[PDB]
RNA sequence: UCUGGUGACUAUAGCAAGGAGGUCACACCUGUUCCCAUGCCGAACACAGAAGUUAAGCUCCUUAGCGUCGAUGGUAGUCGAACUUACGUUCCGCUAGAGUAGAACGUUGCCAGGC
RNA sequence: UGGGGCGGUCGCCUCCUAAAAGGUAACGGAGGCGCUCAAAGGUUCCCUCAGAAUGGUUGGAAAUCAUUCAUAGAGUGUAAA
RNA sequence: GAUUAUUGGAGGUAGAGCACUGUUUGGACGAGGGGCCGGUUACCGAAUUCAGACAAACUCCGAAUGCCAAUUAAUUUAACU
């Protein structure tokens, strides 16, 4: 956590349509469109992609 | 890089000193150090 | 913690099965990643430089720093000097939410077909993994990034191998 | 690959490199110094011998408190420089063993320092 | 003579008198040298001091003492009952 | 072969003619070899012409090897100039022996060619030599 | 495998060690397991008879004194250049 | 009679391996708000808790397996002497290296607990 | 100055010769010098080797990064010690 | 003062030795650039090994003898300014 050079991440609720996978971080701090509790009251901003949804395995 | 000749000043004579570069240290080095005539380390400038 | 108790119960259910770790004082736990990108050769490429720096500033919680050449070596542009490095110590909280996030964009932009890989270690427990960069900067599609690079990837883990490190991966990991 | 460790050998490396231009005299006996996770242990020692002087501790009963993890250093440097008091009342060697001037080490040293002994 | 060609190896030093001065056993005046040297072939260790070349000088007056340091390596005591 | 190629000094001492065999004194690779009785230098020719003959005589027959190899050269002015005035170039390079010490040895072939042969070799040689087997008892 | 041998006694120079060494003899010295440093000599030619017998190992019988112990070799210093030996090393098994 | 540093003994003191030990201390850790904290991490340091620990670390027990030292004897080498003319010979003493038996997997002083 | 001469050199430092104290010649053998560093100095407090593989966006092999061994071989302003 | 029994010490010769540096073998091992299609196979180079050899400017080792000094003891007769 290389405080000195440590700018800011932040657990952010990346809820996605594709089972709202919002367990992620970054400086992704983006307006909270869904202000959710179960969640983080933060980005929902990631809003589609195919990690949860079209795998090349399991599509 | 030249013999270097600080200039005390009220210690009357023509002392110290030292190496310089002019490369490194061009401008006119000034630092702590013993002149007799008073009993104390004082500072002293390059002239 | 998310990926945390995950890890927590696939131990105990198969490496509690197979590894049967006496204590569990005892049990394999990953210890943290070391996320340094390469070369950025800055002989004059100093904004270059920047750029990649203020890509890992967001992608992780520290930015990477500039490992001045210790060498001359031909071939290359490097002296006493010459900032030619980045580097990054994930250890806590961050390489937790971190992992869940970039294992949760990976195979997306990855384009991979395992859906991350099957191997790139170097016998250790140390991945040696070289990228493109595009699952990363989910958070800034590649539209403004201005240079594909790959850093080193080295898992860095109480476990004792990359065997073990793919038993590991086993939890959100595709090897 | 990589292993966690004790830090206590790289301390008495450390503490190696310090002892030697900084013995016990039997005049200004070393003070030697440990604390291990709960509570700090304290010896004044003659090395012209190699033989003690006192004893201390936390955990010594006769300072013993639930304070700060710090104070109860603190109160063990005035106990020992009373016990002190008694002889070696003056201003001695001391030994930051392969530790440093914070922390339980700073208090318990001024502890000691200002309870009469004036190394 | 005729055409006699010319060399270069031809070149040297002189040599510092170097090594011990004294030995053990023999009593010794304060600033006095026991040791010439490079490097620390031999540590001083007691009423002992190391000048700028590695010179070692007993402190004091006394009677000197070689003796090993380590397990492989080498010092000097001196001790002044005399 | 397994060899740094190179040199440190050019111009070295001419070493112990005295002494003994400090080893090399048993036969290890053939099974029939030669060792010495003198203690000379070799210019790394005889051994040229000795193992010439020898094969040549074996008519490319069993195998050999050589014990040997001049690590050190010698020099020499031109001729009787007068002195000191330096130190001369490199003539040649040698490797001097003692009596024990093995030089060659040979397998796959016969005790009496092998001997025959050795026999050829030490006419071009310098030094007198004795014809041994492969120790044992 | 019954060889017998004479005992040394102190400062054997140079020149009776030469000398014996010359002779049809040799030295040796035995220790090990039942045996202290006793050093003896004995027949060059004998030995070598047993040796043609038995091969390099060999649980000989040896007569010092009255006793027959049973021995094989330490080692052996042996002079390659005229073929003779001048010291053999002996280990006892019993 | 375990600990602590303190220790003086050279590692025959060890290396590696095998096994027991248990939060008297030991350390695993809880996190960083607190001093402090790191050209670049609560990593470390420092802070505050002891929640769970012998699993690690650690002590003890086993292997001399790795290492260590290491005999005896003997050799070369060498003083000296006398020889002769020798890439020397002989006599006298000093007697190495290497090898080799063999060994040891610790003695140990202080303190206050612990006993 | 192994006659003179031409050549070459002429002042210091380090190794070998130099013979287990030091010392010791050769138109004998090998290398450096005619400075530099106000930080490469002083003090205090941290850290601890390259190299090798180990191998991997680089990969000319190896740049950078990654794990274990590394005997200080690393590195240590300037020659060897 | 000198000599000798006794001590005690410094040091790295001779010898031995590869443990570094190297210099050298042989054979192996495997791989490399490359015989080719990026490779096979050989080839070398390098590493690794086995085993072996050499060293004034190599040393893990290490004599004898000499050097220095002791309350050194005995016998001599020096010794110094």
């Amino acid at each position: 956590m290389k405080q000195g050079i440590h700018p800011e991440y932040h657990q952010v609720i990346f809820l996605d349509t594709t089972t709202n996978f919002k367990f992620l971080s970054g400086s992704t701090k983006t307006s909270s469109e869904m202000m959710e509790w179960e969640d983080g009251k933060e980005y929902p901003v990631i809003r589609l992609d195919i990690s949860s949804d079209s795998h090349p395995f399991y599509t | 890089r030249v013999n270097v000749t600080l200039a005390c000043t009220e210690c009357g004579d023509r002392n110290y000193i030292t190496t310089k570069n002019k490369r490194n240290n061009p401008e006119r080095i000034e630092m702590k150090k013993y002149c007799p005539r008073l009993n104390k380390y004082t500072l002293h400038r390059e002239t | 913690n998310r990926l945390k108790e995950k890890f927590n119960t696939e131990v105990t259910e198969n490496l509690m099965k197979k590894f049967n770790y006496s204590s569990v004082m005892e049990v394999p736990k990953i210890d943290k990643i070391v996320v340094n990108m390469g070369v950025g050769d800055a002989v004059q490429n100093s904004k270059v430089l920047d750029n990649a720096v203020e890509e890992l500033e967001l992608i992780t919680g520290q930015k990477p720093l500039v490992t001045k050449a210790k060498k001359s070596i031909a071939t290359f542009r490097l002296r006493e000097g010459m900032p030619i490095g980045a580097k990054v110590t994930l250890r806590g909280e961050r390489m937790y939410e971190f992992l869940d996030k970039l294992i949760s964009v990976s195979l997306p932009r990855v384009r991979d077909f395992q859906g991350v890989s099957k191997k790139a270690f170097d016998g250790r427990g140390n991945y040696t993994l070289g990228v493109k960069e595009q699952l990363i900067f989910p958070e800034i599609d590649y539209d403004k990034v201005s240079k594909v690079r790959g850093m080193d990837i080295v898992i860095v883990t109480t476990a004792n191998t990359d065997e073990e490190a793919r038993e590991l991966l086993a939890n959100f990991g595709m090897p | 690959m990589i292993s966690k460790i004790d830090k206590n050998k790289v301390r008495l490396k450390r503490h190696a490199r310090v002892r030697t231009n900084l013995s016990g005299t039997a005049e200004k006996p070393r003070l030697n110094v440990y604390r291990s996770n709960k509570h700090i242990y304290a010896q004044i020692i003659d090395d012209n011998k190699g033989v003690t002087l006192a004893q201390a501790s936390s955990k010594d009963s006769d300072i013993a408190t639930t304070a700060t993890k710090v104070e109860l250093a603190t109160k063990v440097g005035e106990a020992i420089a009373k016990k002190a008091a008694d002889k070696g009342i003056k201003e001695i060697v001391f030994d930051r063993g392969g530790y440093l001037y914070h922390g339980r080490v700073k208090a318990l040293a001024e502890a000691a320092r200002e309870s009469g002994l004036e190394f | 003579k005729k055409g006699v060609s010319s060399t270069k190896n031809g070149r040297d030093s002189e040599s510092k008198r170097l090594g011990a001065k004294r030995a053990d056993g023999q009593f010794v005046t304060g600033g006095s040298i026991l040791y010439r040297q490079r490097g620390t072939k031999i540590y001083p260790g007691e009423n002992v001091g190391r000048g700028g070349d590695d010179t070692l000088f007993a402190k004091i007056d006394g009677v000197v003492k070689f003796e090993r340091k380590g397990r492989d390596k080498k010092q000097v005591s001196v001790y002044a009952v005399a | 072969m397994l060899l740094p190629k190179r040199v440190k000094y050019r111009r070295q001492h001419r070493p112990k003619t005295t002494g003994r065999s400090k080893g090399g004194n048993y036969v290890t690779f053939g099974e029939f070899g030669l060792q010495a009785t003198t203690t000379s230098w070799i210019t790394s020719r005889q051994i040229e012409s000795a193992r010439i003959a020898m094969t040549r005589y074996m008519k490319r027959g069993g195998k050999v090897w050589i014990k040997i190899f001049p690590h050190t050269p010698y020099t020499k002015k031109p001729l009787e100039v007068r002195m000191g005035a330096g130190k001369g170039a490199v003539e040649g390079w040698i490797a001097v022996v003692k009596p024990g010490r093995i030089l060659f040895e040979v397998a796959g072939v016969s005790e009496e060619v092998a001997r025959e042969a050795l026999r050829l070799a030490s006419h071009k040689l310098p030094v007198k030599t004795k014809f041994v087997k492969r120790e044992e008892l | 495998a019954s060889l017998k041998s004479i005992i040394r006694q102190g400062k054997q120079t140079r020149s009776d060690l030469k000398q014996l060494r010359k002779s049809g003899k040799v030295p040796a010295v035995v220790y090990g397991y039942g045996t202290k440093n006793v050093s003896v000599k004995v027949d060059e030619v004998e030995f070598i008879k047993v040796i043609r017998e038995v091969g390099r190992n060999g649980v000989i019988e040896l007569g010092v004194g009255s006793k027959t112990i049973k021995v094989m070799v330490a080692d052996y210093q042996f002079d390659p250049l005229k073929n003779q030996i001048t010291h053999i090393d002996f280990l006892a098994i019993n």
